């Protein structure tokens, strides 16, 4: 039980850090426009093709 | 008390020592590290926080999905026919929720 | 006689064992909400000192 | 009596020298290492409780 | 009496090497998944790092 | 009773010392020798059983 409460907050330090990372991105438009612009024009190019296939 | 005076003199000594020092581009350098050291501490702040926020959401799915595996060990004591481990499972499903409510509470 | 109190210090075991680890993980979980409430006087603290230097 | 006012005191005295001294750390450490002996001592009790049962 | 309780024993290891067995093979892999939520830390340390020098 | 402040302090204390040290590389290769040594001596109680068996 010892070892696993290191083991467990070593993993809940990790899942903070991810958090971090992803507050890093929240409400920073630029990035984040860019993300979703480049996936939506990719899922519209991929059904384009399939509509011309 | 005697000390004042001591006081103002040594104030003043500071003050034109400084000001016979300052110059535009040493505080323009300076309040960008000041600035730069500021907001890397607070981001750190705020990652203490994130990581309490998320410590709570996992906490809460974690009894959450216990508690649905203590309806699938209730579901076994029933086709097993053992009232007494059916009615602890109930048990064990009522305080579960309760803390998973608690998370919920924290985390809202 | 003592198979009738081995159950009922059974049930008291039971009913302790839960309100201790019940406190002890609220215990936790209100510290966690103190250091983050520390984070805050730290920012606050640290705005005033980028207010008077700005 | 007379002692009253040196106990009066005197408890203020160690409520000032615990209050400057008390963490959330060092509480819940000693939080888990009391629960534990508690514990341990009251499962050691039952033991000879089953024991006298059986 | 002594093989009922022989089997007894039996049982009792076979249950315990299972759970500490499993027990270890879990810290492995959970060790696994903080090495990778360091290395998740260490590419937006290091983004932060980019984003500055540039 | 007085003593009771200095065991919240060194409780403190003992941990923020070992807190500081801790990593999964030592804690892994301490709970497999664990183990070693708790299966080894449980063995040798399970052959003292065998032996008056036989």
């Amino acid at each position: 039980a010892t070892s696993a409460f290191e083991r467990m907050e070593n993993k809940v330090l990790d899942m903070e850090a991810t958090s971090q990372a992803a507050g890093e991105l929240a409400g920073f438009g630029i990035e984040n426009q860019f993300a979703q612009l480049e996936a939506s024009s990719g899922v519209e190019d991929e059904l384009a093709a399939l509509k011309a296939s | 008390a005697l000390f004042d005076r001591l006081g103002r003199v040594v104030r003043a000594n500071l003050n034109d020592l400084v000001s016979k020092a300052e110059d535009p581009e040493k505080v323009l350098e300076q309040a960008v590290i000041d600035m730069q050291e500021d907001l890397v501490q607070l981001r750190q702040a705020v990652a203490r926080t994130i990581a309490e926020e998320k410590r709570t959401e996992q906490r809460l799915n974690q009894d959450t999905q216990e508690a649905k595996k203590w309806e699938d060990r209730a579901k076994l004591a029933l086709t097993n026919g053992e009232e007494n481990l059916a009615r602890e499972a109930l048990a064990r499903k009522k305080s579960l929720t309760d803390t998973a409510a608690a998370y919920q509470t924290q985390l809202a | 006689q003592q198979r009738t109190m081995s159950e009922n210090l059974r049930r008291n075991l039971a009913a302790l064992e839960a309100k201790i680890s019940e406190a002890k993980t609220k215990k936790n979980m209100l510290q966690a909400r103190a250091k983050a409430a520390k984070a805050n006087a730290e920012l606050q603290q640290t705005l005033g000192g980028l207010g008077t230097s700005s």
